[PDB]
């Protein structure tokens, strides 16, 4: 339980539809006050992906969440993406890289968690 | 019936798909700066700075709401 509970907050966002899954998405959505936690991968390739959205989320003013996560392919499963054939274990999905939230459809307490970790260490 | 002999110009011109295009959100990249934005927006009532403008011959687009934003130079 050490910081690999970022699916559950980001599950519960899914459910109130609050996931601008898709790098065109999420640099639509985050140019403007919809960025609420966004969560990136370490790096894909060619370096531009990491560059390109971490300077749209470190604008001069408040909204700069970001979090640095392991490679693609898991995170689509991370995320909504269907694959359950009522839990079967085929995987019929693809990987994104940046998944940017709003609202995160919850009240959780790994949601209270999670931004302390954010926040404190 | 008589017959079906099909009897018409050839014109199966079945259309494309929209053409999967490479890397896209080309905004502009600024070397230890922040980047300003290719491709003009809209002052509208409900697009929120997230939508982008064709730059066609001499007029700009939308997109979304399909109207020309052009004002001249
Ligand atoms: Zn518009």
């Amino acid at each position: 339980t050490i910081e690999d509970a970022l699916k559950v907050v980001l599950r519960t966002a899914l459910v109130h539809d609050g996931l601008a899954r898709g790098l065109r998405e999420s640099t639509k959505a985050l140019t403007r006050g919809e960025a609420l936690l966004v969560v990136l991968v370490s790096s894909v390739t060619e370096a531009n992906i990491i560059k390109l959205v971490e300077g749209l989320a470190n604008d001069p003013e408040n909204k700069v969440p970001l979090i640095k996560v392991a490679d693609a392919k898991q995170l689509g499963e991370w995320a909504g993406l269907g694959k359950i054939d009522r839990e079967g274990n085929a995987r019929k999905v693809v990987g994104a890289s940046v998944v940017v939230v709003k609202n995160w459809g919850a009240e959780t307490d790994e949601l209270s968690m999670i931004m302390e970790h954010f926040s404190q260490q | 019936r008589k017959k079906k002999v099909y009897t018409t110009p050839k014109k199966i011109k079945h259309k494309h798909k929209k053409v999967k295009l490479a890397v896209l959100s080309y905004y502009k990249v600024d070397a230890e700066g922040k980047v300003t934005k290719l491709r003009r927006e809209c002052s509208n009532p409900t697009c929120g700075a997230g939508v982008f403008l064709a730059n066609h011959k001499d007029r700009l687009y939308c997109g979304k709401c399909h109207s020309v934003y052009k004002v001249n130079a």
